[PDB]
C-alpha cells in the first residue's frame, strides 16, 4: 500500500488582501503550526519581529 | 514489502561522581539502501585510549579501521600519543600502518594542532549558558615519514615531488585530492572551510633497510561554529577525566538490503556540568548530524527507536525534551513519540537539541 | 514517596507491561463472568436446584435472554437447558480467560516465546498474523499510539465480525435488518465491522496527530481515553435507560417482572423458638427458606434497568473525574518539567493563557450559580408552598413550570419534576466542572498563587500551610476529591430520578395537605414514589424488610461516619492522640511484658487522609444508593386525589 | 506567561552574589538569575531591564554584605538600598544560623 | 561477495531559606533525616498571617541536598548557593518564553 | 515539540504589474525558499494549507 | 533488462523480481527502495552482472 508512514502534520493559513487601482498594497496575514522538531541547537527559541 | 523502517536501541550508562565515564551501546538496522557506489560496504573500527602518563598528561589512542568493500580488505591501524601542551596547542607523536589489499605502507607522524577561537569575548560566555556555535581556526602542522619500501610507493613519491615542483596551484587542488568525492560536498554542508595547504618540506633520508620519505605540511581548518573539532575543543579531549583505559568498538555492515550498526564502548566526557547544578548529557556534535543527514535525506523511513539512559543511583533527570516515556526508577526510556520524530530529525540532518539534564 | 497505590502507577510501566495487565484483567474478568454464569444456573443439570439469584446475575440475565441462553421459562426441562447453556458458556469463558491470563503473564514478563516454534516475538516489530498482517499492514505500528489506532480499529472490526459469526452459528441468530427484533444486532455487528475496518485502514494509512499524548502516553493518553470512555459510559447508560423502556426490549425486560425471584438475603420464613423438625410461619416453604419476592410488586424490570444504568453512569462520571485528575497530573508533570510551554496543540495552548482560564472558569461558575440558584429557589419555594409556611398554598408553587412543548418530546409526563431534574443535572455538571476545570488549568499555579508567590509542586501535597489563613486542599488530588463530592449530588439526582422521585419538592406525599394535593393540581398519570426527604421514608420500608439490605445500610453508614474522622481538619490532633496511645502502650511495660513494644501507632498523611476519606465517603454513599435502587421501583400509575374535594 | 520561567516570580529573580569591595569597588557585581545557569554583570542594559520591571535584583543576607554602605546607605529598616538612588530596591533577609 | 560477521538484535552546598519568601509549610522537615534536625520553625506572630518561618542550622546541616532535590518548595525560598556563588530557587526552572497566541483565520479558532 | 509562526503585515510591493494589462502577486523570492529548504527536509510531513 | 542471447544475470543488487527467458524484471520492494534512493540523490549501487 502506501509508503513513508509516521509523518507529522503542519497546519497553515495565509491571507493576502490586495488593494485596487494603481496601489500595489497588500495585507498579508499568515499563521502556521508545525509539529516537527526545530533545527535549533538551542531549541527553545521564540523571536518577535516588529518591522 | 514497501515499508522501510529503522530499528534502533540506545543505552547510555553514566557512572556516579563528577566524572561521567559513560558507556554507550547502540544497535541499528535500516532497510534503506546505503548511499555508497561500492557495495557491500563493511567496516570494523576499534578505538582504545590508554593513559600513558597522568603527570605528563600524555594519553595513547589506537584506532583500527578494518573494512571490506567490493570484496576488498582495507586496514588503517594507528597508535598515537596525544598531549595537551596548552589549551590552544596540542601535540601528537604516533605510528601507524595502512594495508589495502596486497599493498601496505607504514607511517610515523609528529603533529601540532593549534586551535584558536576568533572571539574570546567574556560577554558571550557570560550571557549564553550553553555555547554551541563557536567560530575558530585549527592550524595543523604535520611532519609525516613513510618508508619508501615499495616500488609503486616510490613512484608515488617521485610523481608528487614533480607535481609540487611544477604547479603553483597545487595547494588548491590538493584539497580536491584529499576530499575524495562527496567529502568535498560535506565540508560545505557542515561549515568547514579548508585553506590551501603549505608544504614546508619535502625530502627523503634513507634508513639502512630502506629509504624514508619525509613530508612536513601545514593546513588550516576553519569552523564557522558548526564544527565539533573547533567549537568543542575542550570537550574534545577529556584527558584529565581519563584514568582508566577506555575503548569503543563500532561496526557497520551495508548490503543493498539494509544497514546494520553496532557501537559498544565506554569513554569519559559523556556528561558535563552545564551550570545550575544539573549535569547535561553532552550536546550532540553537529558535524555528524549534518554529514549523516547528507545521506539520510535520500530516503523516507518509519521510526522505531528506543533510548535507555541508565543513571547512576541517587540521580534524577530534571529536564528531558522530548519527555521520557517510561522509567525503571533508575533507567529513563525514550521510545516512540516525539523522540521518534527527533530521531527522524537527526537521521535526516536535524540539529535540534535533546536536553538531558540530570542531577543529585 | 512510592505508596502501595503507586506501585502499579503507569510511570513505572511500559507498553508491554500495560498490555499484559490488560490481558490479565480480561482473563480475570472472564473468570468472574464464569462465576456469575454458574451463579445464574437456576436448576443444576445434575437434577438439583441452583443458585439464589445474585444481583450480579440478575443484572446479567436479560442480556443472556437476548441470546439463545437463559430462557424465561418456569418449565423445568427448558430451565435445565438454560442452566446447561449457562454452564457451558461459563466453562468456555473460563478456558478463554485462562489463556488470556497466560498471555498477560507473558507480556508482563516481556517473555514472548512460542512453545511450538522457538522464536522470540518482538513487541516493537511483528506481523499481526501469518498472512493477514502482511495483507493489511505489512508490519507493526512503530511504537507510537497514534499509529496504533488503525490496527486497534482493525482488531475491533475483527471482534465485531467474530461476534456476528458467533451469533450466526452458536447462538443461532440469522442477521436480518429488522431492528425491532433481536436478530439485527448481528447485522449491525457486521455493519460495524465494515465501518471500523474502513476507519482502521484509513487511520493506519493516515495516522491522526495529537502529539501531546505520544511522548508520555502513560498518563496523557490514559487521561484522554478515560474521560472519553467515561462520557461513552454515560451515553451508554442513557441509551440503556431509553432502550430498556422501549417495547422492543420489552419481551426481554418486562417479562422479568412476570417471574419471581428467590434472592440471597431476601427474608426467609421465620420459625419460632421451638420448631420441632423431627411452629413455623409460612409452613408450606421449608424452614429458613427464602420467601418469593414477586417481580410485579418489586418492579424487577426497572430495578435491573436502574442498576445497569446507574452502574454505567457512575462509572462514566468516575472515569471522567479520573481522566481529568490524571490529565492534571500529566499537566503538572510537564509544568514542572518545562514542557507545558512546549506542547504546541490547541488542547493546551488555549489554556496556556491564565486570563482564558479565568474567563472559562468564571463563565462556568456564573452558569452554575445562576442555574443552581434558580432550581434551588424553585425547589425550596415548592416545599414552602406545599408545607404552607408563610401562608402560601401550592397554587403559588412552580406547578405551572413545565418543560417547553418543543422540548417535551423526551419526557413521559411533562412536569416540574423533569424541569428540576434537568436543571439539577446541568447545575451539578457545572458544579463538578468547576473543580474539573480547576484541575485542568490550575495544576501548577492558580491566579491567586500567581499573585501570591506560591506554586503547586506535587500531585499529592497536602497543603501549603496556614499562611494567608488557608492553603488547604489546593492539590489536584484534593480538587478531584471535591469534584467527586460535588458530583455526588448529581449522581444522587440521577439515581432518584431513574428510581422515581419528586425532585421538584422535598416532602411530597407527607400527611400535609398541599404535599398530597401536588398530583391533583399537576395532572400526572404517574404517581412519583415520593419527594426528596420522603424518599427515604417511602423506600426504606423494603430496606428494613430485607435483612440483607439492612446489613448493607449499617455497613455503608459505618463507612461514611468513619470517613468523617479523616475528612475533617484533625490530623494533628490524631497524631498527638496516637503518640499518647503509643506512650500508654509503652506503659504496658511494667505490666509484666519484658518485651520492647516497637509499635508506633500510625496516622494517615493528609494526602492519604483525604484519599481514605473520599473513598469511604463515596463507598458508603453508593453502597446505600445500591439499596435505593434495590428497594424496588414502587411507582404506581395512579394519580393522587385531593385530600379535600 | 506565568508558566514560562519560574512560576513563583513575576519578574526575573536575579539574586546578587557576594562579589564586592575587594578591588577598586568590584564593579562586576555578580547577578545570577533564579535559573542560575548564567552569571551576568550589572551592565546598564540590566539596569534598563530592572527599571522596566521585567527583572528584579535582590540582595541576600548570609554572605559578606555586598558594598552594603557603598552602594547605598539608607538603613531605616536595614533594607532600603537602591542602585541609582531612586530604585525602590528589595533585600532578601536570612537570619539562618544566628537565630536559634 | 564476502562480508564480516555482525550481531544486531535490534529488529524483530550550604543551603539557605529566605524567610521573606518562606510561608512556613515544613515539607523541608519531612525531607530532613530525623537524626540531623536541621529544619526548624521560628515563630514571629499570628500563625494565620504567615507567622512562623523555617530555618536551617548550618553546622548541623551537612550536605544532604534532599530538601532542594525534592523540589517541594512552593515559595521558592529554599535556595542553593554554589561554590562559584550561583543561587537556585528550583533544580530546573522552565525556560522563559515570548508568549503570543495563534489564531488561524479560516480555521474555527479565529 | 513544534513551531508556531504568526505574521501580520502590510506591504506596499505585493502586486507587480505585468504585460498585457495583467497584474500578479509578486514572484516569491528564492533565497527564503532555498534557505528554508535546509531545515524543511528534516522530517516527513503532511500539510493542511489554506490561502485567501 | 533484455540481455544478449546466451547470457544470464549472476550477481545483483536486490535480485530480479521476475524472469522470463531472456528477460529480467526488477520491481517490488527493494528495487523501489533503490529508486526512491536515487530520486532523492542516493548514490547507492545497483550492480547487475551478466555472463555468457
Ligand atoms: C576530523 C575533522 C578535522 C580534524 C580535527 C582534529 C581533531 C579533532 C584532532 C585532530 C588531531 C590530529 N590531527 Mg586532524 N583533523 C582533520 C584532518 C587531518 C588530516 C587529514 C589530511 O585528513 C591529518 C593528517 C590530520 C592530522 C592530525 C594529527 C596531527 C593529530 C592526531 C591524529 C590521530 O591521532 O588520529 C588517530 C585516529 C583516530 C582516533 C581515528 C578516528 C578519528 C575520529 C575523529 C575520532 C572520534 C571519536 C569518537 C566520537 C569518540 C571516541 C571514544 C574513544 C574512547 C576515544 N588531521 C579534519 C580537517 N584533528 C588531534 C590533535 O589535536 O592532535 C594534536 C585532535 O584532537
Ligand atoms: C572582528 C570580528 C571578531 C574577530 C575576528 C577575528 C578573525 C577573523 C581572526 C581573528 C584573530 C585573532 N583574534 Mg579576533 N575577533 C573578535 C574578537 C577578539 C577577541 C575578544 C575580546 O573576544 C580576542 C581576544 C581576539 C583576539 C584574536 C586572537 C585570538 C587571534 C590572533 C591574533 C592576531 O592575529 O592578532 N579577537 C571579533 C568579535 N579575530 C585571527 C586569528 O588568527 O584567528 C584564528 C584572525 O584571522
Ligand atoms: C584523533 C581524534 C581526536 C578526537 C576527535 C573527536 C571529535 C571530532 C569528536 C570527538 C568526540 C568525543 N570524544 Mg574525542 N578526540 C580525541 C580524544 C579523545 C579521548 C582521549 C583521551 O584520547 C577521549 C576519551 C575522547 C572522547 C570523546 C567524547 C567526550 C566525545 C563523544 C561523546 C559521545 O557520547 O560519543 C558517542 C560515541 C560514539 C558515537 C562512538 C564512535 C566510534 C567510532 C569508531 C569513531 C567515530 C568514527 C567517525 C564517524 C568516522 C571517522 C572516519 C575518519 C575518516 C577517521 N576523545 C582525539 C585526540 N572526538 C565528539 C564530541 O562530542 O566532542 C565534544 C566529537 O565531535
Ligand atoms: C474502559 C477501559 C479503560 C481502562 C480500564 C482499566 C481497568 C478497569 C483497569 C485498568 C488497569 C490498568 N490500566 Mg487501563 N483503561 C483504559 C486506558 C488505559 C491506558 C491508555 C489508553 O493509555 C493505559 C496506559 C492504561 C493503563 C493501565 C494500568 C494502570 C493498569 C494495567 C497494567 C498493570 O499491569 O497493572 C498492574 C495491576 C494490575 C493489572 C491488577 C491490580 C489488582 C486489581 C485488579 C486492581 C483493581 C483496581 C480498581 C478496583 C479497578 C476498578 C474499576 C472501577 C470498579 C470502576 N489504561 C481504558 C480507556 N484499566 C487496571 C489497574 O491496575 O488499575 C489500577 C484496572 O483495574
Ligand atoms: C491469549 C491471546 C493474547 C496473547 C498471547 C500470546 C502468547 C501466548 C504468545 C504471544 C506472542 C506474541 N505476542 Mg501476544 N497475545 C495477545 C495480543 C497481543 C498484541 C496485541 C494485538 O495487542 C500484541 C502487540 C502482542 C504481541 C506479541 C508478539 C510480539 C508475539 C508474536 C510474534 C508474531 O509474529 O506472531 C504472529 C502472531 C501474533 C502477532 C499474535 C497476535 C495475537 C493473537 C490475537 C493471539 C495469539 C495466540 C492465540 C491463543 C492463538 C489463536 C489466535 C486466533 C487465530 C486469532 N500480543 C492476545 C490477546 N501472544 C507469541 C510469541 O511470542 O510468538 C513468538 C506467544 O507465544
Ligand atoms: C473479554 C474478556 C472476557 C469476557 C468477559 C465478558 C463480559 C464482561 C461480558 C461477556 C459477555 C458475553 N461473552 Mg465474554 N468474555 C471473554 C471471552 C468470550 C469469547 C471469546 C472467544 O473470547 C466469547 C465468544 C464470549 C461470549 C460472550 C457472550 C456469551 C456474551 C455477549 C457478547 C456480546 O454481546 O458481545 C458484543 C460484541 C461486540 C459489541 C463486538 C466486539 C467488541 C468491540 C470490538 C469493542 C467495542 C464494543 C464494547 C464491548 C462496548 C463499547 C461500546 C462503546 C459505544 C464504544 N466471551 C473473555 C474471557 N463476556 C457479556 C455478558 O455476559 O452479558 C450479560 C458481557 O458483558
Ligand atoms: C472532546 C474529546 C475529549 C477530550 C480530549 C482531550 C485531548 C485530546 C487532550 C485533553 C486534555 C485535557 N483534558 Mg480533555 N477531553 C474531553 C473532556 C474533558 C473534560 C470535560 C469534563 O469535558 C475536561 C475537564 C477535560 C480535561 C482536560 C485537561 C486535563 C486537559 C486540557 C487542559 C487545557 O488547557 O485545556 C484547554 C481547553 C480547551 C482547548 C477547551 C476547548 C476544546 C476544543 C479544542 C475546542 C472546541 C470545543 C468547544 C469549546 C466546545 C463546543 C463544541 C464541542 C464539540 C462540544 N477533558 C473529551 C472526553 N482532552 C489534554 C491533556 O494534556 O491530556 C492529558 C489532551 O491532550
Ligand atoms: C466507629 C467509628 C469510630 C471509631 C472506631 C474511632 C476510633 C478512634 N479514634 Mg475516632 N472519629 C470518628 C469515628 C470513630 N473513631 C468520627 C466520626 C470523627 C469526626 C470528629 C472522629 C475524629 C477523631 C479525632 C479528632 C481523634 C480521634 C481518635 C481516636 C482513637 C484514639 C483512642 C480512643 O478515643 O479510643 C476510643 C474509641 C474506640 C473504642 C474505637 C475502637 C472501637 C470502636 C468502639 C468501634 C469499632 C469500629 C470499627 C473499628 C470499624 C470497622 C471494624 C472492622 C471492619 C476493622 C480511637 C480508638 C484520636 C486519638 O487518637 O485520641 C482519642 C483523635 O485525636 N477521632
Ligand atoms: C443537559 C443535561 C441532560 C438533561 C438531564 C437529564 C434529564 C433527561 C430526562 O428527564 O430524561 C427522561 C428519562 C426518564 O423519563 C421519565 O422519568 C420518570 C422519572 O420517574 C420515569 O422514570 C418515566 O418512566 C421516564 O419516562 O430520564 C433518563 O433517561 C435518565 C437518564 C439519566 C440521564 C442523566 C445522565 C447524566 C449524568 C449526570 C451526572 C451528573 C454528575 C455531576
Ligand atoms: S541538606 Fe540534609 S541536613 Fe540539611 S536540611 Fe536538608 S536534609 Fe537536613
Ligand atoms: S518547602 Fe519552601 S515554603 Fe515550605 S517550609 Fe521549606 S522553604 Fe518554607
Ligand atoms: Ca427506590
Amino acid at each position: 500500500l502506501f509508503g513513508s508512514n509516521d509523518v507529522t502534520t503542519a497546519h497553515s493559513d495565509y491571507e493576502i488582501v490586495l488593494e485596487g487601482g494603481s496601489s500595489s498594497w497588500g495585507k498579508v496575514k499568515a499563521r502556521a503550526k508545525v509539529n516537527a522538531p526545530p533545527a535549533s541547537p538551542l531549541l527553545p527559541a521564540d523571536c518577535d519581529v516588529k518591522l | 514489502n514497501d515499508v522501510t523502517t529503522a530499528h534502533s536501541d540506545y543505552e547510555i550508562v553514566l557512572e556516579g561522581g563528577s566524572s561521567s565515564w559513560g558507556k554507550v551501546k547502540a544497535r541499528a538496522k535500516v532497510n534503506a539502501p546505503p548511499a555508497s557506489p561500492l557495495l557491500p560496504a563493511d567496516c570494523d573500527v576499534k578505538l582504545n585510549v590508554k593513559p600513558l602518563d597522568p603527570a605528563k598528561g600524555f594519553v595513547r589512542i589506537s584506532a583500527v579501521f578494518e573494512s571490506i568493500v567490493d570484496s576488498t580488505k582495507n586496514k588503517l591501524t594507528i597508535e598515537a600519543d596525544i598531549a595537551n601542551e596548552t589549551k590552544e596547542r596540542r601535540i601528537s607523536v604516533g605510528e601507524g600502518m595502512v594495508s589495502v589489499g596486497d599493498f601496505s605502507h607504514t607511517f610515523s607522524f609528529e603533529g601540532s594542532v593549534v586551535n584558536l577561537f576568533y572571539y574570546r569575548s567574556d560577554a558571550v560566555r557570560r550571557n549564553v549558558p550553553n555555547p554551541i556555535y563557536m567560530q575558530g581556526r585549527q592550524f595543523h602542522d604535520i611532519l609525516m615519514k613513510v618508508p619508501l619500501d615499495n616500488n609503486d610507493l616510490i613512484d608515488t613519491w617521485e610523481g608528487t615531488v614533480k607535481a609540487i615542483g611544477s604547479t603553483g596551484a597545487f595547494n588548491d587542488w590538493i584539497r580536491d585530492f584529499w576530499f575524495i568525492g562527496p567529502a568535498f560536498t560535506a565540508l560545505n554542508e557542515g561549515g568547514q572551510r579548508i585553506s590551501r595547504i603549505e608544504v614546508n618540506g619535502l625530502n627523503t633520508e634513507s634508513g639502512p633497510k630502506g629509504p624514508v620519505g619525509v613530508s612536513r605540511w601545514r593546513f588550516s581548518h576553519g569552523g564557522s561554529g558548526m564544527v565539533d573539532s573547533i567549537s568543542r575543543w575542550a570537550e574534545l579531549f577529556p584527558s584529565d577525566k581519563l584514568n582508566r583505559p577506555a575503548q569503543v568498538e563500532a561496526g557497520f555492515r551495508s548490503d543493498s538490503q539494509g544497514i546494520e550498526v553496532k557501537v559498544d564502548g565506554e569513554f569519559p566526557g559523556v556528561s558535563v556540568d552545564a551550570g545550575g547544578g544539573l549535569r547535561r548529557i553532552l550536546n550532540h556534535p553537529l558535524i555528524p548530524l549534518v554529514h549523516h543527514g547528507m545521506v539520510g535525506k535520500f530516503n523516507n523511513f518509519n521510526v522505531d527507536a528506543q533510548l535507555k539512559v541508565v543513571l547512576p543511583k541517587g540521580y534524577k533527570i530534571r529536564y528531558a525534551a522530548p519527555q521520557y516515556r517510561s522509567q525503571n526508577l533508575e533507567e529513563y526510556r525514550w521510545s516512540g513519540g516525539a523522540y521518534a520524530r527527533w530521531v527522524e530529525h537527526v537521521c535526516k540532518g536535524g540539529v535540534g537539541q535533546f536536553e538531558i539534564l540530570y542531577a543529585q | 514517596s512510592t505508596k502501595w497505590y503507586q506501585i502499579f502507577d503507569t510511570e513505572k510501566l511500559d507498553d508491554e507491561q500495560v498490555v499484559g495487565g490488560h490481558l490479565a484483567l480480561l482473563g480475570v474478568l472472564g473468570f468472574i463472568m464464569g462465576i456469575y454464569y454458574i451463579s445464574g444456573i437456576q436448576v443444576f443439570p445434575w437434577g438439583a436446584p441452583g443458585f439464589h439469584d445474585n444481583w450480579f446475575y440478575l443484572t446479567i440475565k436479560p442480556r443472556m435472554v437476548s441470546l439463545g441462553i437463559d430462557t424465561y421459562s418456569t418449565k423445568t426441562a427448558d430451565l435445565e437447558a438454560a442452566g446447561a447453556r449457562l454452564l457451558g458458556w461459563a466453562a468456555f469463558h473460563f478456558l478463554v480467560g485462562s489463556v488470556l491470563i497466560f498471555g498477560g503473564w507473558r507480556h508482563w514478563t516481556h517473555n514472548l516465546t512460542n512453545p511450538f516454534t522457538g522464536r522470540c516475538g518482538n513487541f516493537r516489530d511483528f506481523r499481526f498474523l501469518g498472512k493477514f498482517g502482511d495483507v493489511v499492514f505489512n508490519g507493526t505500528s512503530a511504537k507510537s499510539y497514534k499509529e496504533a489506532l488503525g490496527p486497534h480499529a482493525v482488531y475491533m472490526s475483527l471482534l465485531f465480525l467474530g461476534w456476528g459469526i458467533v451469533m450466526w452459528a452458536i447462538l443461532g441468530f440469522a442477521p436480518i435488518p429488522d431492528f425491532q427484533t433481536i436478530n439485527s444486532e448481528t447485522f449491525m455487528s457486521f455493519v460495524f465491522a465494515v465501518i471500523f475496518f474502513a476507519l482502521g485502514i484509513y487511520w493506519w494509512n493516515n495516522p491522526p496527530n495529537a502529539a501531546i499524548h505520544l511522548n508520555d502516553d502513560m498518563k496523557a493518553a490514559f487521561s484522554v481515553h478515560l474521560t472519553a470512555i467515561g462520557y461513552i459510559n454515560i451515553a451508554l447508560g442513557c441509551i440503556a435507560f431509553v432502550a430498556f423502556q422501549q417495547p422492543s426490549f420489552a419481551p426481554y425486560y418486562k417479562e422479568l417482572d412476570k417471574l419471581v425471584f428467590y434472592l440471597y438475603g431476601e427474608p426467609f420464613n421465620r420459625v419460632s423458638f421451638n420448631f420441632v423438625e423431627q411452629a413455623k410461619e409460612f409452613a408450606d416453604f421449608p424452614a429458613y427458606a427464602i420467601l418469593p419476592k414477586s417481580g410485579e410488586a418489586f418492579g424487577m424490570a426497572r430495578v435491573v434497568t436502574n442498576l445497569i444504568v446507574f452502574n454505567h453512569i457512575i462509572c462514566g462520571v468516575l472515569y471522567v473525574f479520573a481522566g481529568v485528575y490524571h490529565g492534571g497530573q500529566y499537566l503538572l508533570k510537564i509544568q514542572l518539567n518545562g514542557m507545558y510551554n512546549q506542547i504546541k496543540s490547541i488542547w493546551i495552548t488555549k489554556g496556556r493563557d491564565q486570563e482564558v482560564q479565568v474567563k472559562i472558569l468564571g463563565t462556568v461558575m456564573a452558569l452554575c450559580f445562576a442555574t443552581m440558584l434558580s432550581v434551588y429557589a424553585v425547589i425550596v419555594w415548592n416545599t414552602i408552598c406545599e408545607l404552607n409556611i408563610f401562608g402560601t398554598n401550592i397554587t403559588m408553587s412552580f406547578y405551572w413550570l413545565k418543560p417547553l412543548p418543543i422540548f417535551q418530546w423526551m419526557f413521559a409526563d411533562p412536569s416540574i419534576n423533569d424541569w428540576v431534574m434537568a436543571h439539577v443535572i446541568t447545575a451539578g455538571s457545572l458544579f463538578s466542572l468547576i473543580a474539573l476545570v480547576r484541575i485542568a488549568f490550575f495544576a501548577h499555579t492558580s491566579p491567586l498563587w500567581d499573585d501570591l508567590g506560591l506554586k503547586k509542586n506535587s500531585y499529592s501535597f497536602p497543603c501549603l500551610g496556614p499562611v494567608y489563613g488557608g492553603t488547604c486542599g489546593v492539590s489536584i488530588q484534593d480538587q478531584l476529591w471535591f469534584a467527586m463530592l460535588w458530583g455526588i449530588k448529581g449522581l444522587s439526582a440521577v439515581c432518584w430520578y431513574i428510581d422515581g422521585a419528586w425532585i421538584a419538592s422535598m416532602m411530597y406525599g407527607v400527611p400535609a395537605a398541599d404535599a398530597k394535593a401536588w398530583d391533583s393540581i399537576a395532572h400526572l398519570h404517574h404517581h412519583y414514589t415520593s419527594g426528596i426527604f420522603y424518599y427515604f421514608w417511602t423506600e426504606t420500608v423494603t430496606i428494613f424488610s430485607s435483612s440483607h439490605l439492612s446489613t448493607i445500610l449499617m455497613i455503608g453508614h459505618l463507612v461514611w461516619f468513619i470517613s468523617f474522622a479523616v475528612w475533617f481538619e484533625d490530623r494533628g490532633s490524631r497524631l498527638e492522640g496516637a503518640d499518647i496511645q503509643t506512650r500508654t502502650i509503652r506503659w504496658l511495660g511494667k505490666k509484666f511484658l519484658n518485651r520492647d513494644v516497637n509499635f508506633r501507632f500510625p496516622v494517615l498523611t493528609i494526602s492519604d487522609s483525604k484519599l481514605a476519606g473520599t473513598f469511604l465517603y463515596f463507598g458508603g454513599t453508593f453502597m446505600l444508593v445500591f439499596l435505593f435502587l434495590a428497594n424496588g421501583f414502587y411507582q404506581t400509575n395512579s394519580p393522587l386525589p385531593p385530600p379535600v374535594s | 506567561g506565568p508558566w514560562s520561567g519560574n512560576a513563583v516570580h513575576k519578574a526575573e529573580k536575579y539574586f546578587i552574589t557576594s562579589a564586592k569591595r575587594d578591588r577598586d569597588g568590584k564593579l562586576q557585581i555578580e547577578l545570577v538569575p533564579a535559573s542560575g545557569r548564567r552569571k551576568l554583570s550589572p551592565t546598564p542594559e540590566m539596569i534598563r531591564r530592572l527599571i522596566d520591571g521585567e527583572i528584579e535584583i535582590y540582595i541576600l543576607t548570609t554572605q559578606p554584605d555586598i558594598a552594603i554602605d557603598m552602594n547605598k546607605e539608607i538603613i531605616d529598616m536595614e533594607n532600603r538600598y537602591v542602585i541609582d538612588f531612586d530604585k525602590r530596591g528589595v533585600k532578601w533577609t536570612m537570619r539562618e544560623i544566628p537565630v536559634f | 561477495p564476502v562480508e564480516n560477521k555482525n550481531q544486531a538484535p535490534a529488529p524483530g552546598k550550604h543551603y539557605f531559606i529566605i524567610e521573606n519568601l518562606c510561608v512556613g509549610c515544613g515539607l523541608c522537615l519531612d525531607k530532613c533525616p530525623p537524626k540531623v534536625n536541621a529544619i526548624g520553625y521560628k515563630f514571629y506572630g499570628d500563625v494565620q498571617e504567615g507567622g512562623f518561618r523555617c530555618y536551617i542550622d548550618q553546622a548541623a546541616c551537612i550536605s544532604c541536598s534532599a530538601c532542594f532535590s525534592g523540589d517541594e518548595c512552593p515559595s521558592g525560598a529554599l535556595i542553593e548557593v554554589l561554590p562559584d556563588g550561583e543561587v537556585l530557587d528550583f533544580s530546573y526552572t522552565p525556560p522563559e518564553r515570548l508568549d503570543f497566541d495563534l489564531r488561524f483565520l479560516h480555521r474555527f479558532h479565529r
